[PDB]
């Protein structure tokens, strides 16, 4: 009564808003057989998204 | 956009005109050099030969 904890209001995010994520479950069959190499762009190692 | 679709099985290699239809890797073009700096890791080995 005499003294209460103040709480902590007025907080930030310097990181990118969401709350959501997509992960990976299964691998692509990076090499195989009927297609080339050079079709995929991991191989020319391009990240995204 | 530039849209490289192998040839399956023998097919002739294709890219994508800006009007819609898909044509294939011959005659006269027209890149700008920002469509080259895109891709060029990727574009070298999809048209030196």
């Amino acid at each position: 009564l005499l003294h209460a904890d103040t709480p902590r209001l007025v907080t930030w995010d310097a990181g990118l808003c969401t709350s959501f994520k997509i992960v990976p479950i299964v691998p692509a069959q990076v090499p195989q057989d009927v297609l080339a190499y050079t079709f995929f762009t991991s191989s020319y190692a391009i990240q995204s998204p | 956009d530039c849209r490289i679709s192998f040839g399956m099985n023998g097919a002739a290699p294709m890219i994508r005109d800006e009007t819609g239809m898909m044509v294939p890797f011959e005659g006269n073009w027209i890149f700008p050099l920002a469509l080259w700096q895109m891709n060029t890791r990727y574009f070298n080995q999809q048209f030196d030969a």
